[PDB]
Parts: C-alpha cells; sequence; structure tokens
C-alpha cells in the first residue's frame, strides 16, 4: 500500500519523505554506461 | 447576585418523594421569579417517547437544581455559568461519580417510572462523560439489533446481543441496565429515531465518500492525504456505483449532512458539567456549567 | 468592567454615509486589536475581503476566530466608538441584519462571512477611502446549512441543479447567496481534513445498521427512506453478504462516537454566541459569548 507525493524537507523521523530520503538518480547517464558497459562484456565474452 | 426561582403549585408522601430529591437537578422554562408548574422539567416532552427531541429541550431551556420543597413551594436555584454549585447523585439507576470526571445530562432512557415523581415532575438523568457515551452506544446498537431480529431472526441471536449489551463497565464498577426487551416495530419507543437517523448517515456515507475522494483528487495536490487515505478502505467500497442522477445525489448528501451535523451534536453528550471534589462519603459533588 | 473602544476616523464623513451607518447601529464588528483606541484599518471585515471579485469564505473564518468581536453603538463624526464582546459578559444584541432570520427561543447564534453579497452587508467609506462591511450574524442551524450548501457547492463544481444548491430556504424568505469557484489551498484543506473524516467514516462504519436499513427499505417506507427511491444502494448488498457480530460492533461504534465529535468540532469554526430570551417585539436578545 504505497502513496505518492511530490516533495517535503528535513525530517527527524526515519520513514518520513524529505530531499534528503530522496535517492539521486539519472536514467540518462545509468542508461549509457550501461549500454557501454553492455559493449564492455560483449567484447569480454570472445578473448577466450 | 440574586440566583432563586421559586414555582408555585402537596402531601406528605408528596413531601417524602420530592425530599429524597433535594440536590438533583431539573430543567425550567424561564430565567425569572416566579413559575407555574408546567414549566418544570421534562413534562411536554416525556409521557411518545423520542431522544432527539428530549435532548434539544434539555439543551435549549436552562437547568436547575432544586433546594427545598415546601407544602406548596418548590423554592429552586437555577445554575448560571458564573459561579459554581453542588449536586448529588440520587438517580434510580445509580452510577458511582468520581473526581474531576465530567458530568453529563441525557434524557431518562432507563424508564419514566425511574426518574419521576407523580404528584408533573420528570428529572433528566444525570451521570458522567465516559458511563454515558457508552450507554449511549450500547442502546442504540441495542435498538439495531433488536429490530434485525424482529426483521430476521436467523441475522444474530438474543443471547449474543445481550452478554455485551446488558452491561457496561467503567474503573470496575460493572454496571446493568434495563433494556426493553419488547420495543415494538415501526419505532414507537424511545431511541426508535436515532437508530434510524444512525442507520441513514452509515448507508449514504459510501455515497458521499467516492463524491468526495474524487472531487478532491482532480484538485491535484493541496495535501499527501487526500490522497494516502485512499488504501486505508476496502476497495469493493471503492468503485460502487459512479453514476447517478445529479440532483438524487445531491440530496443524498444534502440529507446525510444534516442528519451526520445533528447526530454529531447529539452525541457531543450536551450540557457538560464539570465537576471538582465528589466525595462518596456526603453523596456531592462540587460542579459547574462547562 | 469598563468596555468600549473608539475607533477615530483620520478623516471626516460625509452625511449619506452617517446616515448608512446609523441604520446599522448593534451589529456585531470586528476589530484588530482590543486596545483602548484604535485606527479605522484593521475594523471590519474588509482586510481580508478586499474590493475583488475572488472571495475566500475560510479565511474570512480564520480571521474571525483570531480577531475579537464588538457591537457598533455610537457613531459620529470623526469618530466611531464600539462595545467589546469578551467571555463573561452578558450583552444585548439586536437583529439589526437585513436578510431577516428568525431568531429561535434561547437558541445559539452563529457569526459569519458575508454570504449574501459584498454590497449587501457593507458601508462605503470614500473619506476614509477604506470599507467597513459587516459580518452576517444568523443562528446556528442555518449557519451550517449555508456552510454546507458553500461546501457542496465547493465539490460539486467539477460536476456540473445549481440553484437548487445556490440558494438557502428558511421560513420566513428563501434567500440567494454568492457562490464562488475556488477557495484556494484553505477551502481544500478543510475538505482535505473532512475527506479523511469520511473516508475513515467508511472504513470503521459498522455493517449491522446496514443490514438493518436494507431489510427495512424493503419492510418499511419514511421520509428518512424516500431519498432512496426504494432502492437499496449497491454497496448495501456487497457488504451485508457477510455476518453479523455484536463485540466487533461494538468496537466500532467505540470508535465511530469518538470520531463525530471532532467532526461536530470540525463546524464550529467562527465564534459561536449563545442568546436567550429573545423578544420577537424588540428584535434584541440577551446574548453572551460561548
Amino acid at each position: 500500500d504505497p502513496a505518492r507525493l511530490p516533495r517535503d524537507t528535513g525530517p527527524e523521523l526515519m520513514w518520513a519523505p524529505s530531499l534528503r530520503n530522496s535517492l539521486r538518480v539519472s536514467p540518462e547517464a545509468l542508461e549509457l554506461a550501461e549500454r557501454e558497459a553492455e559493449r564492455a562484456r560483449s567484447e569480454r565474452w570472445d578473448r577466450c | 447576585m440574586d440566583l432563586k426561582v421559586v414555582v408555585s403549585l402537596l402531601y406528605t408522601d408528596e413531601i417524602a418523594k420530592m425530599q429524597q430529591r433535594i440536590g438533583c437537578i431539573l430543567p425550567l422554562a424561564s430565567t425569572h421569579g416566579t413559575q407555574n408548574v408546567q414549566g418544570l422539567g421534562l413534562g411536554q416532552v416525556y409521557s411518545v417517547p423520542d431522544y432527539v427531541s428530549m435532548y434539544n429541550y434539555l439543551s435549549d431551556c436552562t437547568l436547575a437544581v432544586l433546594d427545598e420543597v415546601s407544602v406548596d413551594s418548590l423554592i429552586l436555584t437555577k445554575i448560571v455559568p458564573g459561579q459554581t454549585y453542588a449536586i448529588k447523585n440520587k438517580y434510580q439507576p445509580f452510577f458511582q461519580w468520581h473526581g474531576t470526571g465530567s458530568l453529563s445530562v441525557m434524557p431518562p432512557v432507563f424508564g419514566r417510572e425511574h426518574a419521576t415523581v407523580k404528584l408533573d415532575i420528570v428529572f433528566p438523568m444525570v451521570l458522567p462523560t465516559p458511563i454515558a457515551e457508552e450507554v449511549l452506544q450500547k442502546i442504540l446498537l441495542f435498538n439495531v439489533y433488536s429490530r434485525v431480529v424482529m426483521q430476521a431472526p436467523g441475522n444474530a441471536d438474543m443471547l449474543d446481543v445481550h452478554m455485551h449489551l446488558g452491561s457496561v463497565s467503567y474503573l470496575g464498577h460493572h454496571y446493568e441496565l434495563a433494556l426493553p426487551e419488547v420495543p415494538g416495530p415501526l419505532g414507537l419507543a424511545l431511541l426508535d429515531n436515532l437508530s434510524l437517523y444512525f442507520c441513514i448517515m452509515v448507508t449514504l456515507l459510501p455515497r458521499a465518500s467516492m463524491r468526495l475522494v474524487r472531487g478532491l483528487i482532480r484538485h491535484e495536490h493541496h495535501d499527501l492525504l487526500n490522497l494516502f487515505q485512499e488504501m486505508v478502505p476496502d476497495e469493493i467500497a471503492r468503485i460502487d456505483l459512479d453514476d447517478l442522477s445529479v440532483a438524487d445525489d445531491l440530496s443524498r448528501m444534502r440529507v446525510m449532512m444534516t442528519y451526520l451535523q445533528s447526530l454529531a451534536s447529539l452525541f457531543n453528550l450536551g450540557p457538560r458539567l464539570a465537576t471538582a471534589a465528589y466525595s462518596q462519603e456526603t453523596l456531592t459533588a462540587t460542579c459547574w456549567l462547562r
């Protein structure tokens, strides 16, 4: 049972949304890294 | 300031039965000096019984603890919210009081013959607040559970509704209640329409809840809790109908709003008295109107 | 105790504004401070209710509960005097309000933001270039009807039945009232708290009362039952399929009556006046603050 919220800021309470309880994700940078690392993984198979 | 109200009108049995109750209260008709006999407590409202109009009459008109009873006059003092008073628990359903507990006044639900003096005079019930809300719940659900088994006897059992409604419990005082085992259908009893109010607001609460939650969610985000508390009800009552006549839905919302406000003011226990120093030795309690 | 607040106007006052203000003597006015003398800014409800098209009634309520209350007794040129309403004193409040609501004998008065228009209850003071508007004082049931009509137009705004909601109906006369379009975040926060209350109602509501009313609609027809049009709602069908149990019902009612008192106090916005002995021949009532 989740609930969806835009924002808050700075609690002492552990289970309480915030800007400090927000995970700093970037979808673009991780996808490029993945796409390039996948290419590296593919090149890793064909040395043996 | 002067505070006495001398009501003019007895004989030896009336002298006795009024002298037993020299510390109880009763409502009046006016805050004036001399009054007639009819203006005394609950005579014109309890003779067909109905809780909502009796509560309206008890909260509307003033209140008065009586002091002395002559052969022909009853010198009594009205209670004003200014100063403090002293009352006694001399009522036929006997509930032991306690210190600094809020005292309420409800119309007499435990029988006309219990709280009266036949010369008429009807005294309202004085009993503390948690016992008041407890016995109010336990007579409301008793009316509902008796009416359903007078409708369909296979729904509930008469002994199953009686082990939890034939007794109240506060602070170890395990009291008992006088329940009408034969209420008679189609109303005509005491608490016969308040249960009829309770069922209508319980019925119309989902139709209000869906319209109200859907009406507020397009008001995008004022807080989290318009959509946070959408998860706590069951999903069956969430997606119920969602198509109805807007005039009929408007009348249903308005009817449930007025029946919610009247029942909410009534479930607030009424003219609340705030006691300070009850003493079970003297059976007295220093109280004031709050 | 001396309650006399003289409000010195910073300029003069013409004879038409004097004759318009002199008709509104005895009407309740709010004040900025509670001190001895005051200037004219902060007087009345006009500082929160600007000369605009958009109203906001709940902000005027939040003003009215915050500020004090006074009665207008003497108005002169360059200065008008007011008499404060402090709790503990008893006042004579005359019924000098143009939408004539007849007052109940010892009922309860209730102050109110101007629901029947800006131009209706106001005085235009070009001389001090401000506006003094007068808060409406109407009895408490009609006040609840007005408040719930405002909230019902606030929730039905995304649906549309208008004149069936946008006009109050009293036995003296039925009256139109001004309907805004959006109360901003404050009226939506009030609806948010009432949505919390309504959704938790449809969580913890009992099921035996639905089982009463489902058979009762099939058994009896009443003015409490005509609005269902002899059609039990589908939620009653898809909730009453379960059985009946008195222990969980007494557990449910011990939170129902616990929440309904706070829901009753969710309609006590704006200060409330407790009246007594209203004479219908002099239109004044010995009233004090509750």
